[PDB]
């Protein structure tokens, strides 16, 4: 379960910063795993907790 | 806080800008978890408690 | 083309502007909700 949905953000808020900011790829996604690093290093050691 | 503000107004903004992933995701679970719920009761009983 | 079109309106009109109807009115939730961790 898990494991396929984490991957799902990451390449999801991917599409925000091409389909909805239009510009170019490569630094689009660069500052939208910044609006999931917290939910990254604090999923997991709440994931952890049960 | 890091970005502009709103009790109400900020939350349907965010609301609104990824959807997508916690009725997508939310969603390849469920079947994604169907090949057990039932599928098979032969063999893999114990697929059907999980 | 556009099925995507199917949805778009259904998270906006039924559920972003429906949603924000909701905490319009909080209230009773906060027994529907006591009645749901009271009753599971």
């Amino acid at each position: 379960g898990l494991l396929v949905d984490a991957a799902i953000v990451v390449v999801e808020n991917v599409e925000r910063v091409m389909a909805e900011e239009g510009l170019p790829p490569k630094e689009a996604t660069r500052k939208s795993m910044g609006q999931i690093q917290g939910a990254l290093v604090g999923i997991a050691m709440v994931l952890s907790a049960v | 806080d890091k970005e502009g503000k709103g009790l109400i107004e900020a939350t349907l903004d965010a609301v609104r800008m990824r959807l997508r992933p916690i009725l997508m995701t939310s969603l390849a679970f469920i079947l994604g978890v169907m090949p057990l719920v039932i599928s098979t009761g032969a063999g893999s009983g114990a697929q059907n408690a999980v | 083309f556009g099925w995507f079109n199917r949805m778009f309106e259904k998270s906006t009109h039924h559920y972003t502007d429906s949603v924000g109807g909701i905490l319009r009115s909080t209230g009773r939730y906060l027994v529907l909700y006591l009645i749901i961790v009271v009753g599971m």
